[PDB]
């Protein structure tokens, strides 16, 4: 409902020449990876496809059936999932954090 | 005096040997390039 649109996309720029290229090809592999999770991001948005209950409404003989569907369809509402390896990554990012730190002063030194 | 003359000889001998065991040249030949093919870098969390 909230977070991430479509429009949300980090530098790819200086994470490209942060990297040693083949060295860390995996990146390769992940940008292309994540950019098959963006192909799948490109379909379906947020709001669905609009109906016009009014053409069904009128053509139906009996409309109780398509008010009763509509406001079955406004009663279910079903907001977002769960978020689930979030402290999984949240954890890494603190394993990252104490590699960041060890690697800086063993390059200092 | 053949002892004494066989005995300057030889410790002439000694002499020039020990010399032209010190007669080189020393070179520093070993550069910075194996220093550029030590480039650590750090393992990505994929």
């Amino acid at each position: 409902a909230s977070k991430r649109i479509a429009r949300s996309s980090i530098d790819w720029a200086k994470m490209a020449e942060s990297v040693p290229e083949s060295q860390k090809a995996m990146y390769n592999q992940f940008k292309a990876k994540s950019d098959g999770y963006i192909r799948k991001a490109l379909s379906y948005p947020e709001q669905p496809s609009p109906i016009n209950w009014e053409h069904y409404r009128k053509s139906l003989t009996n409309p109780a059936m398509v008010d009763a569907f509509k406001k079955q369809y406004e009663a279910l509402k079903v907001p977002y999932p769960e978020d689930k390896v979030s402290s999984q990554i949240d954890a890494q990012e603190a394993e990252a954090k104490k590699e960041i730190t060890k690697f800086i002063q063993e390059s200092r030194g | 005096p053949w002892i004494m003359v066989f005995l300057v000889s030889m410790a002439l001998l000694w002499a020039i040997m020990t010399m032209v065991f010190f007669l080189y040249q020393p070179r520093s030949v070993s550069s910075a390039k194996g220093f550029s093919d030590r480039t650590v870098y750090l393992n990505w969390k994929w």
